[PDB]
Order: C-alpha cells, then sequence, then structure tokens
C-alpha cells in the first residue's frame, strides 16, 4: 500500500515569509500528487493538481512541484487567511488516498494572557453539580498551563480544557478550563485560584475569588 | 461498331404494373440492344404500341420468351442466333406462347428472318390464334438435331387470314409476307462433305466448323456469328488465356496475347464498370469472400486475406441512432464488421439492461462479435465489461483508433472501472487524435510499460492513467512484461502482448531464436521475422534449409524439381503455347522434362517409349 | 455553478444504517460520478466508493460489504447507504465530485455531515452564565460568557444578543464529559461596566435536540 507522509505535523511561519508544505509517497509516483487546504469547519478546497497544474479561482501566491516520490506545496508571502490544514492525495494507486495534513500556523509577537476566573452560576449548585470556569484570553504562542489549586491543594482529573482555533484578525488563542466538582464539595473549601503558566508572564499569574 | 449490349430481363409471365408501366421498362431495357447477355422476355405488349426497337438485336444468350402480347408485329428481325444458355421452362430456348387476350385479339407477326441458329434447346409454339406465316418455317435448320425430341409445335389460326409466302421461298417456307421473310436455310440444304453451317449447296461453300448461323467464306473469321467465343470476329473454341505455362521460366507466366471472356466474346479489357474475376471472366461486380482492386488499369477480384472489409456505423448513427450503447438488441447488427464509422459505447446499461428502452440484458459472450474489428474512426468508451474476463479481449484485432469524433470533445480512448487485469490491444499501433484515459481499473496492470507518444499522431495528445493496481503492485506479483519483449512495453503477460521483441517473431508472437536448423516448419529471418521455408524444400539435418521464400530458395527438393522450381509433382496437362497442353516426367534425378510431344495424356518416360498404347 | 447539498439524520445506533443524500445541481450524473470521503480527527480523510456516471459502483476494500451507493439522475440526486455502523465509523461524511471526467482531483464537495454513532439517547442542553467579576475601574477589558452543558449529541450553536454582537465573541470546541454529554463555553470580551450596551443575551440552539435557550447575564 502507497504511505503519504505530509510534515512538519504544525507548520509555524511569519506573516509574508515563503513556505512550503511537504507531501513523501512511499512509491515513485510521477505527477499524480493534488493538494488541499481546509479552513476550520470547511469542507477542503482544491488547490493543485498533477504537482504543479494551478486550479482556477485559487490566488497566484499557492503553487506546487515535484515529481516521483517527493512534492511541496508552496505559498510565498503567507496571508492570516491562509490559517488551515493542508492535504496531500495521490492519484496512482487504487484507491485514491490521502495524507494525514500539516497545520498552517501564523506566528506572531508574545501576547500574555488576560485570566478570568468565574464561580459555579447560581441555581447549577442547587441543581447537583458545580462548574467553575478559568478562561485565557488572546494569548500566542499556544503553550499555556493551568493548575488548579483549592486551599492550595493542586488538583487532578477533575479539570477539561478547550482552546479555539487561531483567530484571523489577532492570530492568538484562547484557553478555558473547567474544574467540576458536584455541590457540597465546593461548599467545602474556600479558596478556589486559577495559576497561569505562559511565555509571556514573568512569573505566574493567579486569579482567584469567595475568600 | 462494337455491339451495344444489354442485361436481359427474368421475370417469366410476371407483369411489372400497367401494361403502360410494363412496356415503359422493356423499352427502357432493349432499346437500341444489339446482344442480350440474359433473357429476351417479350411480354404483355397490348395493341398500337411501337416496338421497332427490337429491329436492333442481333444475338441472344438466354432465352426468348414472347407470351401474353395482343400487340400486331413483333419485328425481331435481326435475331440472328439464341444460344440458349438458359431455358424458359423444361427445356425451350424459344418459347411463344398465348398471345392473345380475351377480346378476340393478339399477335400477328412475328417476323424472324434472321434466326439461323438455335445453339441448345428446343422451342415452343402454343395458343397464338392470330399468328401467321411461322407455321411453314422448317425448324430442323434451326434447332440442333439433339433438342427435335422436345419440340412443341401447335400452330392453329382462328382470328385472321393470313399473307402467303413468296414463291422465291424454298418450300414455301417463310416468316411473313415478301420475298425478304422467306427463310434462308443454311444447314439441311448443303452436300454431305460439310460438317456444319453454309451459304451454298456445294462442296466448297461449307462455313467453318466454328461457325453459328451460317457464313460469307470458308475460313474461321467469315462466320455471321459464333458457335463458342469470338475475337475480333475470329471464332475461336476459347478466349485465349491469361496464363501459359513459360518452356525458359519454368512456371506460369503472364500470357501476352491473352483475353477475358465477355458473354461470348473475348476482349483485351472490360467494358466501363466492369470487374474481372479470378478466372478471367468479365462481371458486374465481386463476389463476396472477395474485393475490388486494380493493377494495370484493370480492375480485378482479389479473395479477401481475413474477413472482407465492411463499414459500419457507430453508436449514434444510422441503425444505432439514438442509442445509449452497444447493446442486446443492436449488437446483432455489428457481425462481420471491420471499420466503424464513428464510437462504440459499453456501458454498465448494456448489462442490467433498461427497462425505458425496452432492451433485455446483454450476453457478455455476444462480445466475441467485435473480434472482427480493426478500426474506429472516432472514440473507443469501456465503462463496462464483462468482470470475469482479464482483458479486452473483443479488441484484440483493433488496429488503429482514429478519433475524429471524441467523447466530450476530449477523449479518444477511454476505459474505466473495469475488473480487466491487462489492456488486451496488441494490435493497437495508433491513436490518431484525442486523449488516453485509464483510470478505477483495480486490477489493471501494465498500462505505463506502453509508450503511448508512439500511437500518438498530434501532439498535444494527453494520457491519464490513474488509480489502477500500483507499479508497485504488479512488479510485486510478477505481473510484468515477459521476458522475450523489448524495452518498448507490453499490452499484458504473454509474448504475443509485446509491443517489440528484444530478439524475434513468428506472427504476432515473440520469440528468442527462429528455427533455423531445426524445428517443424524450419524458417529463414528478416527483420527480426521467422519466414516459413516454401514446403516443397527438405529439412535438413546439418545447416539451414532455405535462404528465402521461393520454391528457388531450396537447399534441396523435397520431391520433384522443374528447371530452378522445387515442385510436388510435375507440371501435367498445363496450358501452354499455340493451346499445346504440357506434359512432364520426372527422370532418375526426380528433374522434369518434356514429354514426346505425341503423348496426348502424359508420359512416364521419354519418348514414345515412355506413354504407350 | 457546481453545487452538492447533503440531507440526512446524522446521529446513528450501532450496527443502524447511515443514509445521506447529495442533492447536485449545475452538472448532471449523466456525466459525472459523485464520490464519498469521510473525514475523522483519528484516522484521516478516507475515501469510501463512488457512482459512476454509467451507474456503476466502486466501493473501497473495508466497505466492499457494507457499502451502497445508488442514484436518481433525473432527480440529481445521489443515496449513501452503510450497514452496521460502529464507533470506529464517527467521521465527517462527504460527497465530492471530480474537476474533470473520471479523476479524484475534487473541486467540489457538499457541506459534509455530521455523524456520530452512539447508541446514546439525545439530549437538550442546560445553560449557566458565566457572570462578571465586580472590578472597581479600568474602561476597556472586561470578561463574562456562557456555559452550554450537558447535551447529545452535537452540535449546538451560539449566538450573541441574536448575532447583533459580533468581536469579542469566542466559542470554544465542545469537550466530552465522562458523564458522555458533552459540555461548551460561549465568551466575549467587553468594555468594563458595560460601557455602550447593557443588555448581553446569550442565544444557544440545539438542533438535533431541537432546544432554544436564551441566557441573561449580570452581576445577580
Ligand atoms: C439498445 O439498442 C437499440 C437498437 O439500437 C436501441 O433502440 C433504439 O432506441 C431509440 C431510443 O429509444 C429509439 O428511438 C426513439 O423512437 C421513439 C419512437 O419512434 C417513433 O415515433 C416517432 C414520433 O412519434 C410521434 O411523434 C412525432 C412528433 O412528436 C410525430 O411526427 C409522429 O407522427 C408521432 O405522432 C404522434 O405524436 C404525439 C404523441 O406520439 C401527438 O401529438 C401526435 O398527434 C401523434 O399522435 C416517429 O417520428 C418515429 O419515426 C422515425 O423513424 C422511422 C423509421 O423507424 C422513419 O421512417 C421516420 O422518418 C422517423 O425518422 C417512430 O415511428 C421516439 O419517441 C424517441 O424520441 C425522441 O426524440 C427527441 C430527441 O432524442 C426526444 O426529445 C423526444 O421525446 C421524449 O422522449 C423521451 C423518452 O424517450 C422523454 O424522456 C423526453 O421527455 C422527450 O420529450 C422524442 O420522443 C426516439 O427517437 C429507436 O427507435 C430504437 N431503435 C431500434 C432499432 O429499436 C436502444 O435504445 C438501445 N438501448 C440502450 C440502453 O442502449
Ligand atoms: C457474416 O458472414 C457470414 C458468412 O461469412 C454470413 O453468414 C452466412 O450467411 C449465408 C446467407 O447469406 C448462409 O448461406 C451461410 O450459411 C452463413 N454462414 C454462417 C452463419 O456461418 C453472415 O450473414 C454475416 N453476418 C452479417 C449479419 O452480415
Ligand atoms: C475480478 O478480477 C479479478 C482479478 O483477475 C478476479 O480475481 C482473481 O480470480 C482468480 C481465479 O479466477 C484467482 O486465482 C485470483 O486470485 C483472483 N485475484 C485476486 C486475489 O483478486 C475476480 O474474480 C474478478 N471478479 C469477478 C467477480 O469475476
Ligand atoms: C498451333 O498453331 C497452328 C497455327 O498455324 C495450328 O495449325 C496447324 O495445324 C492444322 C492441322 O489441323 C492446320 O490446319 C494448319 O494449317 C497448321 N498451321 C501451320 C503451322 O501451318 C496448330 O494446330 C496449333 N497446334 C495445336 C496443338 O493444335
Ligand atoms: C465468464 O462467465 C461466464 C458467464 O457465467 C462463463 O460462461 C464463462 O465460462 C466465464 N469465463 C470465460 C468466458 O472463459
Ligand atoms: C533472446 O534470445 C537469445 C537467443 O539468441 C538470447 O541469447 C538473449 O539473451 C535473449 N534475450 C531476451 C530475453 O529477449
Ligand atoms: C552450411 O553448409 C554450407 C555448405 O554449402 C557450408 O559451406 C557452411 O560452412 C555451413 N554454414 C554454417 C553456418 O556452418
Ligand atoms: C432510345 O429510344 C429512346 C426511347 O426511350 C429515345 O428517347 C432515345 O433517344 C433513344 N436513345 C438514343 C440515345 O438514341
Ligand atoms: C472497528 O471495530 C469493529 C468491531 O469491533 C472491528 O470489527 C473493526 O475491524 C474495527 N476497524 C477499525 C479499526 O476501523
Amino acid at each position: 500500500d502507497i504511505l503519504l507522509t505530509q510534515s512538519p505535523v504544525i507548520l509555524s511561519v511569519s506573516p509574508g515569509e515563503r513556505v512550503s508544505f511537504s507531501c513523501r509517497a512511499s512509491q515513485s509516483i510521477g505527477t499524480n500528487i493534488h493538494w488541499y487546504q481546509q479552513r476550520t469547519n470547511g469542507s477542503p478546497r482544491l488547490l493543485i493538481k498533477y504537482a504543479s497544474e494551478s486550479i482556477s479561482g485559487i490566488p497566484s501566491r499557492f503553487s506546487g512541484s515535484g515529481s516521483g516520490t517527493d512534492f511541496t506545496l508552496s505559498i510565498n508571502s503567507v496571508e492570516s487567511e491562509d490559517i488551515a490544514d493542508y492535504y496531500c492525495q495521490q492519484n496512482n494507486n487504487w484507491p485514491t488516498t490521502f495524507g494525514a495534513g500539516t497545520k498552517l500556523e501564523l506566528k506572531r509577537t508574545v501576547a500574555a494572557p488576560s485570566v478570568f476566573i468565574f464561580p459555579p452560576s447560581d441555581e447549577q449548585l442547587k441543581s447537583g453539580t458545580a462548574s467553575v470556569v478559568c478562561l485565557l484570553n488572546n494569548f500566542y504562542p499556544r503553550e499555556a498551563k493551568v493548575q488548579w489549586k483549592v486551599d492550595n491543594a493542586l488538583q487532578s482529573g477533575n479539570s477539561q480544557e478547550s482552546v479555539t482555533e487561531q483567530d484571523s484578525k489577532d492570530s492568538t488563542y484562547s484557553l478555558s478550563s473547567t474544574l467540576t466538582l458536584s455541590k457540597a464539595d465546593y461548599e467545602k473549601h474556600k479558596v478556589y485560584a486559577c495559576e497561569v503558566t505562559h511565555q509571556g508572564l514573568s512569573s505566574p499569574v493567579t486569579k482567584s475569588f469567595n475568600r | 461498331e462494337e455491339k451495344k449490349v444489354c442485361q436481359g430481363t427474368s421475370n417469366k409471365l410476371t407483369q411489372l404494373g400497367t401494361f403502360e408501366d410494363h412496356f415503359l421498362s422493356l423499352q427502357r431495357m432493349f432499346n437500341n440492344c444489339e446482344v442480350v447477355l440474359g433473357n429476351l422476355e417479350i411480354t404483355y405488349v397490348q395493341r398500337n404500341y411501337d416496338l421497332s426497337f427490337l429491329k436492333t438485336i442481333q444475338e441472344v444468350a438466354g432465352y426468348v420468351l414472347i407470351a401474353l402480347n395482343t400487340v400486331e408485329r413483333i419485328p425481331l428481325e435481326n435475331l440472328q442466333i439464341i444460344r440458349g444458355n438458359m431455358y424458359y421452362e423444361n427445356s425451350y430456348a424459344l418459347a411463344v406462347l398465348s398471345n392473345y387476350d380475351a377480346n378476340k385479339t393478339g399477335l400477328k407477326e412475328l417476323p424472324m428472318r434472321n434466326l439461323q441458329e438455335i445453339l441448345h434447346g428446343a422451342v415452343r409454339f402454343s395458343n397464338n390464334p392470330a399468328l401467321c406465316n411461322v407455321e411453314s418455317i422448317q425448324w430442323r435448320d434451326i434447332v440442333s438435331s439433339d433438342f427435335l425430341s422436345n419440340m412443341s409445335m401447335d400452330f392453329q389460326n382462328h382470328l385472321g387470314s393470313c399473307q402467303k409466302c413468296d414463291p422465291s421461298c424454298p418450300n414455301g417456307s417463310c416468316w411473313g409476307a415478301g420475298e425478304e421473310n422467306c427463310q434462308k436455310l443454311t444447314k439441311i440444304i448443303c452436300a454431305q462433305q460439310c460438317s456444319g453451317r453454309c451459304r451454298g449447296k456445294s462442296p466448297s461453300d461449307c462455313c467453318h466448323n466454328q461457325c453459328a448461323a451460317g457464313c460469307t467464306g470458308p475460313r474461321e473469321s467469315d462466320c455471321l456469328v459464333c458457335r463458342k467465343f469470338r475475337d475480333e470476329a475470329t471464332c475461336k473454341d476459347t478466349c485465349p488465356p491469361l496464363m501459359l505455362y513459360n518452356p525458359t521460366t519454368y512456371q506460369m507466366d503472364v500470357n501476352p496475347e491473352g483475353k477475358y471472356s465477355f458473354g461470348a466474346t473475348c476482349v483485351k479489357k472490360c467494358p466501363r464498370n466492369y470487374v474481372v474475376t479470378d478466372h478471367g471472366s468479365c462481371v458486374r461486380a465481386c463476389g463476396a469472400d472477395s474485393y475490388e482492386m486494380e493493377e494495370d488499369g484493370v480492375r480485378k477480384c482479389k479473395k479477401c486475406e481475413g474477413p472482407c472489409r465492411k463499414v459500419c456505423n457507430g453508436i449514434g448513427i444510422g441503425e444505432f441512432k439514438d442509442s445509449l450503447s452497444i447493446n442486446a438488441t443492436n449488437i446483432k447488427h455489428f457481425k462481420n464488421c471491420t471499420s466503424i464509422s464513428g464510437d462504440l459505447h459499453i456501458l454498465p446499461v448494456a448489462f442490467r439492461g433498461d427497462s425505458f428502452t425496452h432492451t433485455p440484458p446483454l450476453d457478455p459472450q455476444e462480445l466475441d462479435i467485435l473480434k472482427t474489428v480493426k478500426e474506429i474512426t472516432g472514440f473507443l468508451l469501456i465503462q463496462a465489461w464483462p468482470e470475469n474476463r482479464t482483458d479486452l479481449h473483443a479488441f484484440e484485432n483493433l488496429e488503429i483508433i482514429r478519433g475524429r469524433t471524441k467523447q466530450h470533445g476530449q477523449f479518444s480512448l477511454a476505459v474505466v472501472s473495469l475488473n480487466i487485469t491487462s489492456l488486451g490491444l496488441r494490435s493497437l499501433k495508433e491513436i490518431s487524435d484525442g486523449d488516453v484515459i485509464i483510470s478505477g481499473n483495480k486490477n489493471l496492470c501494465y498500462a505505463n510499460t506502453i509508450n503511448w507518444k508512439k500511437l500518438f499522431g498530434t501532439s498535444g495528445q494527453k494520457t491519464k492513467i490513474i488509480s489502477n493496481r500500483g507499479e508497485n503492485k504488479c512488479k510485486a506479483t510478477g505481473q510484468v512484461c515477459h521476458a522475450l519483449c523489448s524495452p518498448e512495453g507490453c499490452w499484458g503477460p504473454e509474448p504475443r502482448d509485446c509491443v517489440s521483441c528484444r530478439n524475434v517473431s513468428r506472427g504476432r508472437e515473440c520469440v528468442d531464436k527462429c528455427k533455423l536448423l531445426e524445428g517443424e516448419p524450419r524458417e529463414f529471418v528478416e527483420n527480426s521475422e521467422c519466414i516459413q521455408c516454401h514446403p516443397e524444400c527438405l529439412p535438413q539435418a546439418m545447416n539451414i534449409t532455405c535462404t528465402g521464400r521461393g520454391p528457388d530458395n531450396c537447399i534441396q527438393c523435397a520431391h520433384y524439381i522443374d528447371g530452378p522450381h522445387c515442385v510436388k509433382t510435375c507440371p501435367a496437362g498445363v496450358m501452354g503455347e499455340n493451346n499445346t497442353l504440357v506434359w512432364k516426367y520426372a527422370d532418375a534425378g526426380h528433374v522434369c522434362h518434356l514429354c514426346h510431344p505425341n503423348c496426348t495424356y502424359g508420359c512416364t518416360g521419354p519418348g514414345l517409349r515412355g506413354c504407350p498404347t | 455553478q457546481v453545487q452538492l447539498k447533503q440531507s440526512g439524520p446524522g446521529l446513528v445506533q450501532p450496527s443502524q444504517s447511515l443514509s445521506i443524500t447529495c442533492t447536485v445541481s449545475g452538472f448532471s450524473l449523466t456525466n459525472y460520478g459523485v464520490h464519498w470521503v469521510r473525514q475523522s480527527p483519528g484516522k484521516g480523510l478516507e475515501w469510501l466508493g463512488v457512482i459512476w456516471s454509467g451507474g456503476n459502483t466502486d466501493y473501497n476494500t473495508p466497505f466492499t460489504s457494507r457499502l451502497s451507493i445508488n442514484k436518481d439522475n433525473s432527480k440529481s440526486q445521489v443515496f449513501f447507504k452503510m450497514n452496521s455502523l460502529q464507533s470506529n465509523d464517527t467521521a465527517i461524511y462527504y460527497c465530492a465530485r471530480a474537476l474533470t471526467y473520471y479523476d479524484y482531483e475534487f473541486a467540489y464537495w457538499g457541506q459534509g455531515t455530521l455523524v456520530t454513532v452512539s447508541a446514546a439517547s439525545t439530549k437538550g442542553p442546560s445553560v449557566f452564565p458565566l457572570a462578571p467579576s465586580s472590578k472597581s475601574t479600568s474602561g476597556g477589558t472586561a470578561a463574562l460568557g456562557c456555559l452550554v452543558k450537558d447535551y447529545f449529541p452535537e452540535p449546538v450553536t451560539v449566538s450573541w444578543n441574536s448575532g447583533a454582537l459580533t468581536s469579542g465573541v469566542h466559542t470554544f470546541p465542545a469537550v466530552l464529559q465522562s458523564s458522555g454529554l458533552y459540555s461548551l463555553s460561549s465568551v466575549v470580551t467587553v468594555p468594563s461596566s458595560s460601557l455602550g450596551t447593557q443588555t448581553y443575551i446569550c442565544n444557544v440552539n440545539h438542533k438535533p435536540s431541537n432546544t432554544k435557550v436564551d441566557k441573561r447575564v449580570e452581576p445577580k
């Protein structure tokens, strides 16, 4: 079976640079390769067919080159709506087959998260469970650590977090962390703190509430 | 002069529309006609229709029928001869029958005052109640004495009084009124000496053996008309033949003085728009099995090598107007087609059937019908194919897709989503225009080994061979170009599948060596081809068995030898010069030499001491 | 304008079958095949099969025994059926059409159908506000939102002030809780002391269960 190996898993580039994506087929394959762009929540979009053949409607800063095993999708001056996953496909062996994708990410200056902590709403409690929410707004890069201290015992296996895809305008990220505890677990402790570590915060920031 | 020739007719007693219509076509056929190749049939002609064009008719090959006419005169005044190569009924070469109608009127005057020979056959006269004079005619002069016994002469005039024969007439015999209608006797009136016809009553006015109606002199070229053939007004037993055994060349050779045969005539070239058969006779057009072509401003029939060229509309046009594919209904109309003018589409509908166009499922077996196809003018489109069939077997003889029309203006060959393993297109040596697309054939191998650019004629043609079984996989399973193929590619696994051989080839098949020095049919080579030695060379043990094609290029003759040629037998009874048949015997060394001129039937040795009696 | 549009119930019980219709416009199925490709987080974009123009199909080996694609040319409609789904089979299913006859360079795609394979029941979300913590001053930056919790299956939509509030809005990817229900947050950055706008309403819609819910967000 034909393997298609895309790389890197995440490509990180400054906006305006010439960026190039690579797809390696495990058997030499002529020019029987196509490329797609897929934007969050979108269906894929054809960019190049047969390795180098432009598709109409696609902006000219997209090119492709390659023949045999080694193919390359390229972008001169990367824009901010070039933020997507890029896929290769092969055309030579039954069945057609896709690569796993490269994610294109725009580099940007470090932007510290604005941190916010939210006690569980009215009612939710008296309806059984409490959800506690930390929010880190508009940061870059994506690497962020969030630890929950409850009276200062570090917490584990009681939180889930979620990160937005990269914003096309400010090109940043937004995380949110949710502490889940049934009523009376909340209503046993007092202090509920949220502790963020991130490149753009000289020492960790902490946000708490309720004493 | 060069006699005008008409076809003749064989409608017998049938009547082509109105009396009016009938006569018009009678006139159309015979107007101006001198020699009738077929029969003369004069039929259903009514009172007061001018039949005078018949005065031109000199000769009839077939029979003469005159029946159901009420016309008064039938002026066949120059008819000299009826050969009777065919008979009307039973064995009459002349039949004059019921020339009358209900209205108490019929035929009066049949003045055939120049009818001297009926070459074969008898004569019937019956129910001509208005006929005159003919009853006095003395047939023993006209009819051969073998046919007298089947003669049927019943003369009964009940509708008029007739004119009388001139006293000038012999034995009161005449064709009608006047000295000019007296019988001219040319047989029964001649001395013992003469074999056949005459023009006087003396020994020195016999006609040459060769004449039919009579003559103007002694010699073979004074005939009125010829018993057998005529060759520029010389009467002969046969037309001089096209080939004579050449004593010098030791075989058949174009007879320079030779001639084609046309009717009762020997001729150097056939009349306009006639073809010469492989026997030297002028015919109107070629027998199936054979075809028209030309050497020296002469159209001839040669026999077809494989199936005869036959052209058929593609799907879309003609019988196949409004058809989506070759299918159970239409496929029969493809039998024997050799060239398709248009496109072939073989589509899934063909195999499911289609209740909408009332077509049953196609029996895939029936695709064998396409095997005769060598040429597609447009495009070949195959979107379905029986799954248990390894390649495109029905197109193994396809030589060229011209791609004049193309699918969607693009493809001249499209093969899509089949179960095949090889293309099988081993005869395809040209795709004139259009693009190839071979897609989604998950078991398909071999396709890449071909250099498609060599089949192409136009430099912009593209190939798209996509999503088939991979190069990798095929190679990994041995499904790869046979060893005996050159680096020029495959249409499949087999040695007859290669574009070209690395060594040599028999027919379509690739091989490592010819059968020089060992083998069934011993062979020689030329342009990497193994060509068989003529079957009359002996297989040799030590060296080669021949140097070329002829019976001249044997090392050693398997049987007998005739000049430089090895033959199976010595020439025995072949036609030669001066119409002297030719006979040879084989001596001690099994070498042919001429027999004594005198051995009418061949010989076993030299001289009269070689053909005992 | 080539267009493909999918309809089909996307939540599917295990061993039950998935059916999707693909209505097609701007070309005919007479001339073009329609392919089917699915996508998941884990095992990538994967080709499933084709109904080619002439009506014959072809299925990738792993779905040979359980794929069924049909069509009705005159209504330009394609009909994907797959039997006996398991959780392997959760994905976004797509129809596609190649740019070019008989090829696989897929220039055109339906909007995809989000197909979820679980035996669980459908449930509407409950909605709690994440009220803004009282600061004192500033002018520019204060955060607040909504917790959209305990619903199944995906998706849910969130608009603010009935769509009349765009920038600042971050609606996080849902997260599958240990209860098997999904949960979410939809957050917005705001001018502190709510300068300009007072009303912050939360417009949560869950189509699978058909539950519209609105919550208001202030310090109650
Ligand atoms: C497998 O292979 C086999 C073998 O190749 C294939 O078999 C062929 O298949 C063809 C496709 O089916 C088929 O051709 C079809 O023939 C149809 C019927 O033909 C006859 O009728 C003709 C017209 O009838 C009426 O209409 C005329 C005008 O409207 C009128 O002039 C007639 O007098 C008659 O009058 C009546 O009309 C009205 C109601 O009918 C009414 O208003 C009026 O008062 C009258 O009552 C007729 O013209 C025709 O004659 C032709 O051929 C003969 C010789 O055979 C020749 O002498 C004549 O000169 C003449 O050329 C015949 O008698 C016909 O209806 C089909 O087609 C349509 O043409 C256009 C374009 O394609 C189409 O848009 C029209 O209509 C509807 O048709 C579709 C359904 O078919 C609908 O979906 C559309 O909505 C559309 O509007 C026309 O009808 C077509 O021509 C052929 O005969 C088959 N051949 C053989 C050998 O069997 C097979 O198909 C293959 N299968 C597969 C899967 O591959
Ligand atoms: C294809 O050719 C064959 C002969 O080569 C035709 O079949 C013959 O038809 C004649 C009458 O025309 C018969 O006397 C023979 O017995 C037939 N031979 C067979 C059936 O083997 C045949 O008609 C041709 N096909 C078409 C439809 O043109
Ligand atoms: C489709 O074609 C394939 C490939 O030729 C057929 O499968 C092969 O069948 C032979 C026996 O006839 C086996 O020995 C091979 O092993 C098969 N190849 C494999 C492993 O795929 C297949 O039968 C054809 N399809 C149908 C339905 O006839
Ligand atoms: C070869 O041609 C000659 C033509 O001259 C034929 O004629 C010869 O024999 C006849 C005997 O019946 C005579 O009638 C001719 O006078 C005589 N001609 C000559 C040569 O003077 C001859 O028959 C032909 N040969 C054969 C085999 O018949
Ligand atoms: C292909 O299948 C047919 C139909 O069942 C069968 O008769 C035939 O033997 C098979 N293979 C061939 C043509 O050799
Ligand atoms: C072809 O056969 C010859 C015999 O002369 C042999 O020597 C040569 O190596 C062969 N090459 C092939 C496989 O075509
Ligand atoms: C074959 O036979 C001839 C005899 O005529 C001889 O001269 C020659 O040497 C032989 N050829 C070969 C190739 O051995
Ligand atoms: C033959 O007679 C016809 C009557 O059909 C007459 O029209 C024609 O001129 C004659 N043919 C010639 C060219 O003499
Ligand atoms: C998915 O699960 C089923 C049922 O246990 C199994 O048969 C199948 O092979 C699995 N396939 C995958 C990993 O997609």
